[PDB]
């Protein structure tokens, strides 16, 4: 078991991913941070306290800042690419780089081997030695990261590279070698040790809703070591190290998520991790190292977090909390003063006509993702203030589902969809020091639309930012590398006078994953799984035309509208046509069938377990109730819970079932309005055979 | 009132024993936890709990039940953080940190498969709780392996006349080393150096549950519900009783008082011993506590845990602070024996006289009954009851009959009932009886139903007659209840 | 057995119903020794499931044999007692028969509830015959109620024994 | 901190009954209800009582200071049971037949013995140890809970009533003292020291109130389940420990109401009660969750975060040097609009868009907000937001309405605070003599009928164009909640008339007529033919519910007895193996529970009626109570409850009317 007690460091503005570093100057090392206000400090923990070592004035977002030697000398240069550029300063602040590596938009990922460079951005990939444009490319997908192999330890320069699809582009040159396949999006990846690894190279990705693995990566093959798929602990993997902190010697992996969690695995096992140390930081930690910053002699973790906050977990165990709360209270006191000098300045110049409100601008690192193993996207909103309020305003059908970790309270206003287009209007409070908000958005199959959500801190002149989301169409789906192509797929061709572009943008507009960025090569595919009922939806599309053939029925249904309704946004005239199998409606039947039948089957027991505890209480259900109510009592509390949210998977059943019906119909080509309803009782009776044969018959 | 409750749990499953329940830091940094290998509720789930406070953190499964965990020392030069091992079958586990860190298994000798039934530790060189401790262990195969420290030589291979139930050691190794083993067989065995037989029996007269020893005396707790302390020699010092069953014992510990007495658990709720001077261990408790462990949990050092019968978790800790009725004769008694004293002689004739005629009218009677044949008890030796159960309109009316000699069957018999024919429906009043064999009662049942739509009841003759003759052995008579029917 | 009343389950012994020893004093049952005057009322035990109670003499926890649970003059359907409970002199004499001569309590109650009424309930005789017809009925705190009720008007020795 | 003792019990404890208290005089012991209609005892093992009855109120306490055992008032539904448990005897047993919601032992102001008050719908009675009904009293609405805290000094504690109606009565025995208007039904009261006392809705507000005023309030997203005043670091001043819905067990202050101690319980948390447990002399905290677990317990960067705000609206403040204009400025119209609501216009200076508009207030809406949002296509310089009240109450509108352009993604947030005057809705109109409500008061006021006009204009929403001369004059208003008439009439003579064909309506009138003109006592001459001729049918029909519920319970207990027999039948057949009549049992049995469940949903009908028109009758007494101010209250209250328990209901109506 670890015990590594918290301790608090100097805190620094908003810092953005990876970007804080352990300069090692067995003496305690120095930290150094970046910001998104365009400071980068450099400082440490002189006695117990922290000195500022140096500073760097303001200039532009620092969105990556990495360590590395010109030679394989001690690698102490200090390496950060603000807003297109480089600059690189020495371990003592005296700047010796500035390279403006003209790039379009900006710079989100870099790294460093001796000279070599390797810059990434959203699309375009660089590789550059000593400044000279060697290697470039322009992936198809965003780019989370850049990695290259030890050179030393392994003879060529094989780069790896992180795409956001769910594939790791293993890449020479200016040409990609091969794929390699990983469970979630990649956010992270480092080399598992100081080296990286002592069996030639060895790469640890992380991905973006929480799991590692080790894929080694030979000439032409790459192997899977192992792999950490999270159990109860979903977060986004923001950053990871390799740092030795228990006895065992060899080396241990630490890893941040995007929640909080600081988790800490050992090789024990030779071959598998196992957890030590599990500890939550209530915001997005950022940044993590290894090492010792104040009071050498004890191994640490230093962890800079989203606000900047950084703190420390040591190994070793009043008098002190009174002193730093007194010189608190001499810096509330002087800076209470003088804020409120300026505020009545401020109000003073609130009577001018000429004069103009500036505005408090501030960041928020919102995170709209859906999970899979549930059918409900996870919004997830930050800011480095405090929140006084967060309002939620929709235009479709959705179902925000309090979640337990938050603390924030709702107040659910009576939204009218007539008069305006609030389908959903709620509001959270959050009447505490909140950092980030996490909350659930059940979304429904067919509809779609914006998303706003209005955001205000604690600061004094107010402010509220507006995000929007998208809830797209078909937006339960989410890419897959393949599918089977033995199930009945219900096809459907358009064709018409569209460009690639066009009918791009279309697919982008109703499915979640894909890139906006028109591919080149002006035939893409893209295969899909629905996430509530498994049913592909592999589209293939060209410039003139496009196929999508999917298991379910419905969803082809949806994909005709949607594209029917933006060709005649744009007036298009395209033709559609549609192939559809008879037994595919009665594969998803048997789909949805045994859902229902686990739903009406907890309904039957939650009903009976009140009277069986009445009896229990009384005889102790030992000697005359029949065991098959005993296991309902061993299993009252699952039942409970469940049932909790049973109706919802009801009504959503139900639905999905009506809509599955009226789509067949409509692609029979009749209208079955009058017996829609009449399929209801049905439903609540649930013959299956009885159920297809209405299906099937009227 | 002597002790705090730190946690007496009521509804929590732990079924351990005292051998199987010990308590170590097996992390590190000064803070001991409580390791429990126990088997769950009966022989399916046995899973090595971690109580840590006062409640439950880890529980990891284990192949088979565990006979023993024993935490023991192993570096003797700057100790390191102590690991525990279980034993299971053939198998021991040692658990570093708790978690599966090595298994050692017996050498098979003629498959034949060994089992591992207890353990126990014993000191190097110095007698203190900073060097390594020498491991002890019994087999079913009659068998005792004394082992390095660490279980990876065999060291002192031992035979024993029976097989082992509880162990003990005292002593060093180099010096002399005392193997207290309590056998099933009803005795205990002391072995010492160098034996190529043991050498040394002491009896007990039954099988011992539990074994505690002190510094000197040792003592053994009796499966008859007493303690009785020997000395290592082999004579019998002291006994003394306890007032319910011994459950399990343990070696209550004090070093800064001194006090070292032994932990009986008995079957009435209750901590109970007389030591040589003062009046302790005396403690109550809702439910028979069958695990006891004396030790020092968290931080103090004064801990007392325990594992009572139907699950549960109990945690005390102990305060630094440690003529006759002769009755009686009124003036009635007197004035009567007064009468008497005057006029003894009136009484003494009139007593006669009715007692003459008293015979004459229980001789009256008794030949009538002979007569009539009434008697349910009267060569042809044979007893009859009758029972009615049931309140409706039918009752099972049930004839216990007995053939009361000591051998020979009565072969020839028959039951009749004399009832009135419009009360009572029996559908079979005459049946025949089977081969009555000498000392066992023949339960015959019959159903009677009550007719009368009022309530009436009436008297039922039962007789019981040979076959050929015509005179009734036995009579029995049943006053039916009323009917309490419709 | 099936009628369960008793607020606690194990009261202090002393505080609840639930000398010479067997060795002198015969016993009925194991406890309760013989004692020298029968009333219909004594128990002298409790039988404790309804096995236990079919299976032993119906003779052995009561003083008259033991049950599963506990022409004409003028017909009770026709009367109203309506008009009876109008005038008290009719209504407690034929209360008084169909109580203790017809044993029909559902009547007696019916009657004593609308004479009851009509006496503007304040008369203890009314209170305290309602009180035994709920206790035949196996309602003992509506009938505590109204013993209650009568022995705050009129203290009578009938009262404080139906209330004990 | 630490707990100093767990342990796990074997049962479910009901949620708000539990109590601790000594029950063999020199043996403290825990007290709490179950599932199943039972109640524990957990003596240090554990003893059972059998209630047969859903408890809805348990307490432990000295109800005759004679001896010292602590008795156990466990308050059905419909019954109150104390009962020694030393001896197997009770002190008393009672029938409210009102209902037990919440009970409170200890002694009243003024009165010499502990009582046991208790309360249920629109009703408050209080015991002796022998179970005389010495305290009795009617309030507004259903009680929640009850507590006994001293105000105003005085040594004597006076009683506190949290109603359904939201708010927390003081009720000095005979008297009403004052009123706090609380949000929600306050279901947890607790005194700490002298008038300072915890309140917990269901809001999941937890607040502190000090003789009418609020210290300190939170708002989280679980419920407090219940709260209690203990020491808890020896200060003397104790702090309020409250168990959450969740587990969260939280000791906080009462000067600020920071969170001292916390701790997390397995489940929802049922009761935390505090007395000796381990026998030292010593009070404790005992803490019960829902689960059955007890435990007993013995007694930095927000700040830089903060600071780094103020440096940041330094920066803000520093570099001026989605922009707006600096004199945009909200003017904000609340009037009343018919075509139903009481309107509120929010307007811009300057061409400037209102975006979307927060309303926080108390309870007017569902939730604890309202938010307006208009359409990308409504976007203006002014927002018209409907209100509709449910009751009248004062209420303050905390307005954060947003401004900004067509097109921006930080709108600048204006905040406002206005306030909905006590009797919002109803709208001035013009008289209708076809339509004026027949019911009618009158009364006597002091002097200044002007002052009786800025009343007006501070408790109604009077359009400007009005103005009101000294002599008599008639103000109509038409009522928004349904289309009712109210009308006002001041005569020269200085009388008050106040014509409204609604009780409540003119109860709230008069009474902030009176707490306006700073008036102790006060008569009036009322009448209600309406409503009156309805309560009299509601008091003809309790006595034939009566006699039904009777009968009912009469044949029911027929039947259960006949069953309990055919049980014991039916295990006689069978254990002689006589199958035919051991079926015939069993279908006569079938029967039987067909037949009793049939007589139980009529029952429980009839039964739900009757507390319908208990109710009625209650808060028909309460209404015409409320209808006068001081002394005359407490008068007609026990005079009505004089002529209902004498069935004297002309004399009821009579004291209604005039008396
Ligand atoms: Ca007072
Ligand atoms: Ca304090």
């Amino acid at each position: 078991d670890l015990n590594l007690n918290r301790a608090d460091y100097l805190q620094v503005g908003v810092t953005s991913q990876k970007t804080m570093k352990l300069l090692p100057a067995r003496a305690t090392q120095k930290v150094v941070v970046g910001d998104h206000d365009g400071i980068v400090m450099c400082f440490g923990m002189k006695k117990g306290e922290a000195v500022t070592v140096f500073k760097t004035l303001p200039g532009q977002k620092i969105a990556r800042l990495e360590l590395g030697g010109a030679l394989n000398t001690p690698q102490e240069k200090i390496f950060i690419a603000a807003g297109s550029e480089i600059r690189g300063f020495t371990k003592r602040g005296k700047q010796f780089l500035s390279f403006e590596t003209n790039l379009t938009e900006s710079i989100k990922a870099m790294h460093i081997s001796g000279s070599d460079l390797f810059l990434s951005a959203s699309y375009i990939y660089n590789h550059y030695c000593d400044c000279k444009d060697q290697h470039y490319y322009l992936s198809g997908d965003k780019i989370n990261d850049v990695i290259c192999l030890p050179v030393e330890r392994l003879l060529r320069e094989v780069p790896v590279l992180a795409c956001q699809d769910r594939v790791l582009r293993v890449l020479q040159g200016s040409d990609v070698t091969y794929e390699i396949e990983v469970p979630g999006p990649p956010t992270v990846l480092a080399l598992h040790n100081g080296n990286g690894g002592d069996s030639g190279e060895d790469l640890l990705f992380g991905t973006s809703d929480g799991k590692l693995g080790l894929i080694q990566i030979t000439t032409s093959k790459p192997i899977h070591k192992w792999e950490i798929r999270n159990e109860k602990k979903r977060g986004g993997i923001l950053c990871v190290d390799s740092f030795d902190i228990v006895g065992d010697g060899v080396k241990d992996l630490l890893v941040g998520r995007d929640d909080g969690m600081v988790e800490v695995y050992g090789f024990d096992n030779a071959n598998e991790p196992v957890l030590r140390f599990d500890h939550t930081l209530s915001e997005s930690v950022t940044s993590i190292q290894g090492g010792c910053v104040g009071k050498d002699g004890y191994d640490e973790i230093v962890v800079s977090t989203y606000s900047g906050w950084i703190t420390g977990l040591t190994t070793e165990p009043n008098q002190e909390m009174q002193n730093k709360i007194s010189s608190l209270r001499s810096e509330l006191e002087q800076l209470q003063y003088k804020v409120l000098q300026e505020r009545e300045k401020y109000q003073q110049s609130s009577q001018s006509s000429k004069a103009k409100s500036a505005v408090p601008s501030f960041s928020v690192n919102d995170k709209f993702t859906l999970n899979k193993d549930d059918a409900s996207y996870s919004l997830i909103l930050e800011v480095q203030t405090a929140i006084d309020n967060v309002l939620i305003q929709s235009d479709v059908p959705i179902d925000l589902l309090d979640v337990d970790k938050n603390s924030a309270v709702v107040s659910f206003s009576s939204c009218d969809s007539e008069s305006n287009d609030n389908f959903l209007l709620a509001t959270y409070r959050c009447q505490a020091n909140t950092t980030r908000l996490e909350l659930k958005i059940r979304s429904i199959e067919g509809q779609y639309g914006t998303l706003q959500a209005y955001v205000t801190p604690r600061i004094q002149p107010k402010t509220c930012q507006v995000r929007q989301y998208h809830i797209k169409p078909l937006s339960l789906h989410q890419r897959t590398h393949f599918i089977d192509h033995d199930r009945p797929m219900n096809t459907l061709t358009l064709t018409g006078q569209f460009s690639f572009s066009e009918l791009h943008s279309w697919v982008v507009f109703c499915m979640p994953e894909v890139p906006e960025k028109p591919p080149a090569g002006e035939c893409v595919t893209f295969y899909f799984q629905n996430t509530f009922l498994d049913t592909q939806l592999e589209s293939t599309y060209r410039k003139g035309e496009g196929v999508f053939k999917s298991d379910n029925i419905s969803t082809i249904s949806i994909l005709k509208d949607v594209l029917s309704k933006e060709a005649t946004k744009r007036k298009i005239n395209l033709n559609i046509s549609y192939e559809i199998n008879e037994v595919s409606v009665k594969h998803t039947l048997k789909l949805i069938h045994p859902k229902l039948e686990y739903q009406l089957l907890l309904a039957k027991k939650v009903q009976l377990i009140d009277a069986l505890k009445e009896l229990q209480v009384h005889e102790g259900n030992t000697n005359f109730l029949i065991p098959e109510y005993r296991c309902i009592l061993e299993e009252a509390d699952h039942l409970q819970e469940e049932y909790k949210k049973q109706p919802a998977h009801l009504e959503r059943l139900y639905g999905m079932i009506t809509d599955l019906f009226i789509d067949k119909f409509k692609f029979k080509g009749t209208n079955v309005k009058t017996k829609v309803p009449l399929l209801l009782e049905i439903l609540d009776s649930y013959d299956q055979n009885a159920l297809i044969a209405f299906f099937d018959a009227a | 009132s002597k002790w705090l409750d730190s946690l007496s749990d009521s509804m929590a499953n732990i079924h351990t024993f005292s051998a199987c329940l010990a308590l170590a830091d097996f992390h590190g940094d000064g803070e001991y936890k409580l390791a429990m290998g126990d088997l769950g509720p009966d022989g399916r789930q046995p899973r090595l709990k971690v109580l840590k406070g006062h409640t439950l953190v880890s529980q990891k499964p284990l192949p088979d039940l565990p006979a023993a965990a024993v935490t023991f020392l192993m570096a003797s030069h700057e100790p390191r953080t102590p690991a525990l091992a279980i034993a299971s079958g053939p198998c021991v586990y040692v658990y570093k940190n708790l978690k599966p860190y090595f298994k050692f298994s017996l050498p098979s000798l003629p498959r034949r498969q060994t089992v591992i039934t207890t353990m126990t530790t014993l000191k190097k060189n110095l007698a203190d709780e900073d060097a390594v401790s020498c491991l002890v262990l019994g087999t079913e195969n009659k068998e005792l392996l004394v082992l390095d420290p660490e279980a990876f030589t065999i060291l002192a291979k031992m035979s024993l006349p029976s097989v082992p139930a509880f162990l003990e050691a005292s002593g060093q190794f180099d010096v002399e080393f005392r193997l207290a083993a309590a056998c099933r067989n009803g005795s205990i065995y002391i072995l010492r150096r160098d034996s190529k037989r043991p050498k040394y029996c002491i009896e007990l007269g039954a099988q011992p549950v539990g074994l505690v020893g002190v510094h000197k005396v040792l003592v053994v707790g009796s499966n008859q519900d007493s303690l009785h302390g020997f000395t290592y020699k082999g004579k019998r010092l002291w006994t003394v009783q306890m007032p319910a069953a011994i459950l399990a014992m343990n070696l209550l510990e004090q070093h800064s008082r001194g006090l070292q007495a032994v932990m009986a658990a008995l079957a009435n709720e209750e901590v109970r011993i007389y030591h040589d001077k003062v009046l302790l261990n005396v403690i109550r408790t809702p439910e028979a506590v069958t695990s006891l462990c004396f030790g020092r949990y968290g931080r103090e050092d004064n801990t007392l845990i325990m594992t009572t019968l139907g699950g549960g978790l109990i945690i005390k800790i102990l305060k630094r602070t440690a003529k006759l009725n002769v009755p009686r004769k009124t003036r009635l008694y007197v004035d009567q024996t007064l009468r008497e004293r005057e006029a003894g002689t009136a009484m003494h004739r009139t007593f006669q006289a009715d007692l003459y005629l008293l015979r004459l009218r229980a001789a009256r009677a008794y030949v009538q009954a002979l007569e009539s044949s009434l008697s349910p008890v009267s060569r042809e030796p044979l007893k009859l009851h009758a029972v009615v159960q049931g309140l409706g309109p039918t009752f099972k009316l049930t004839l216990h009959l007995q053939n009361t000699s000591t051998a020979r069957p009565i072969l020839g018999l028959v039951v009749c009932f004399l009832y009135n024919e419009v009360l009572y429906a029996l559908p079979r009043a005459f049946f025949k009886v089977p081969l009555l064999v000498p000392g066992l009662n023949y339960p015959l049942e019959t159903f009677v139903k009550s007719l009368s739509d009022k309530g009436i009841s009436d008297i039922i003759k039962v007789l019981v007659l040979r076959e050929g003759q015509s005179t009734p052995l036995l009579s029995a008579h049943i006053n039916m209840p009323m009917s309490e029917g419709l | 057995i099936l009628d369960e009343n008793a607020i606690a389950q194990v009261p202090r012994p002393g505080t609840s119903l639930k000398g010479p020893s067997p060795a002198v004093r015969p016993v009925t049952q194991a406890g309760r020794p013989i004692t020298g005057f029968l009333r219909p009322s004594t128990q002298s035990g409790r039988p404790g499931t309804i096995e236990q109670a079919i299976k032993t003499p119906r003779t052995a926890y009561t003083a008259r044999p033991i049950a599963s649970s506990s022409g004409p003059f003028i017909n009770l359907s026709r009367l109203n007692l309506a008009k009876y409970a109008q005038k008290p002199k009719l209504a407690k004499a034929l209360f008084e028969y169909i109580f203790h001569h017809e044993n029909d309590v559902k009547t007696a109650l019916d009657l004593a509830a609308l004479s009851t009424e009509h006496s503007q309930y304040k008369d203890w005789w009314w209170k305290v015959q309602i009180g035994k017809c709920y206790y035949r009925l196996g309602l003992y705190r509506e009938a505590e109620k109204q013993f209650k009720s009568a022995l705050k008007q009129q203290e009578m020795v009938d009262t404080f024994l139906y209330l004990a | 901190l630490q707990p100093v003792f767990t342990l796990k019990l074997r049962h479910k404890i009901s949620p708000r009954m539990v109590a601790v208290g000594r029950y063999d005089g020199t043996h403290p012991c825990l007290a709490a209800a179950t599932q199943a209609g039972k109640v524990f005892i957990h003596n240090p093992d554990v003893s059972l009582l059998n209630i047969n009855q859903t408890v809805s109120c348990l307490t432990a306490g000295v109800l005759n200071p004679e001896l010292g055992y602590d008795a156990l008032l466990v308050g059905t539904q419909t019954n109150l049971l104390a009962y020694d448990v030393y001896n197997n005897s009770d002190l008393f047993y009672r029938e409210v037949a009102d209902g037990a919601s919440a009970i409170v032992l200890g002694t009243l102001g003024d009165i010499t013995s502990p009582l046991a008050i208790i309360g249920g719908n629109c009703a408050l009675q209080g015991f002796n140890h022998e179970g005389n009904d010495l305290f009795w009293t009617v309030t507004g609405d259903n009680v929640h809970s009850l507590a006994l805290c001293d105000f105003d000094g005085d040594g004597k504690k006076e009683l506190l009533v949290g109603s359904e109606d939201f708010d927390i009565r003081v009720f000095k025995e005979d008297e009403i003292v004052a009123e706090m208007s609380e949000t929600e039904i306050i279901t947890s009261l607790c005194p700490m020291y002298g008038s300072r006392f915890g309140y917990a809705l269901s809001n999941g507000t937890v607040g502190v109130y000090d003789k009418t005023a609020r210290y300190w309030r939170i708002k989280s997203k679980n419920q407090a389940m219940s709260i209690h005043a203990f020491d808890l670091n020896s200060d003397g001043v104790c702090e309020l420990i409250t168990g959450w819905s969740n587990g969260k067990v939280d000791a906080r202050s009462d000067r600020t109401g920071e969170v001292i101690f916390k701790d997390n319980f397995s489940s929802a948390i049922a009761g935390v009660v505090e007395g000796d447990y381990r026998m030292e002399g010593c009070q404790q905290l005992i803490c019960c969750s829902v689960d059955g677990e007890i435990r007993g317990y013995l007694p930095i960067r927000e700040l830089s975060q903060k600071k780094q705000n103020l440096l940041l609206e330094l920066r803000n403040y520093e570099e001026n040097a989605g922009v707006i204009p600096a004199n945009t400025k909200h003017h904000t119209a609340l009037s009343v609009s018919l075509g139903a609501h009481a309107e509120l216009c929010i307007s811009t200076s300057n061409d400037t868009i209102i975006r979307a508009v927060l309303i926080f207030a108390e309870g007017v809406f569902a939730g604890e907000s309202h938010v307006v949002h208009p359409s990308v296509h409504h976007l203006s310089s002014s927002v018209r937001i409907p209100i509709t009240p449910p009751k009248d109450i004062p209420v303050d509108l905390h307005l954060k309405t947003f401004v900004g352009y067509r097109s921006s993604t930080q709108f600048h947030v204006f905040e406002l605070t206005r306030q909905l005057p006590r009797f919002s809705m109803y709208a001035l109109t013009s008289p209708d003599p076809a339509s004026e409500p027949l019911s009618y008061v009158n009364f006597i006021i002091a002097e200044r009928a002007q002052r009786v006009v800025m009343w007006l204009n501070q408790n109604f929403l009077l359009p400007e164009d009005t103005n009101i001369q000294n002599a008599p004059f008639q103000v109509c208003f038409t009522s928004l909640r349904n289309g009712g008439q109210l009308y006002i009439k001041i005569k020269l003579s200085g009388e008050i008339t106040v014509n409204t064909d609604d009780i409540d309506l003119a109860g709230d009138i008069i009474q902030s007529m009176a707490s306006f003109f700073a008036i102790e006592d006060l008569q009036v001459e009322a009448d209600f033919p309406v409503y009156f001729e309805e309560l009299r049918k509601v008091l003809v029909k309790v006595d034939e519910y009566h006699s039904v519920h009777q009968k009912l319970s009469a044949d029911m207990a027929d039947n259960s007895n006949l069953i309990r027999s055919l049980l014991v039948q039916a295990e006689d057949a069978r254990l002689m193996r006589d199958m035919k009549t051991m079926k015939n049992r069993y279908k006569e049995l079938y029967d039987l529970n067909k037949d009793l469940l049939n007589g139980y949903k009529i029952r429980c009908n009839n039964h739900t009626e009757l507390l319908g028109s208990l109710k009625a009758v209650n808060q028909a007494i309460q209404r015409a109570g409320h209808l006068r101010v001081g002394k005359p209250k407490n008068q007609v209250i026990t005079a009505c409850r004089d002529a209902i328990r004498s069935n004297n209901i002309n004399m009821l109506f009579r004291i209604m009317r005039v008396g």
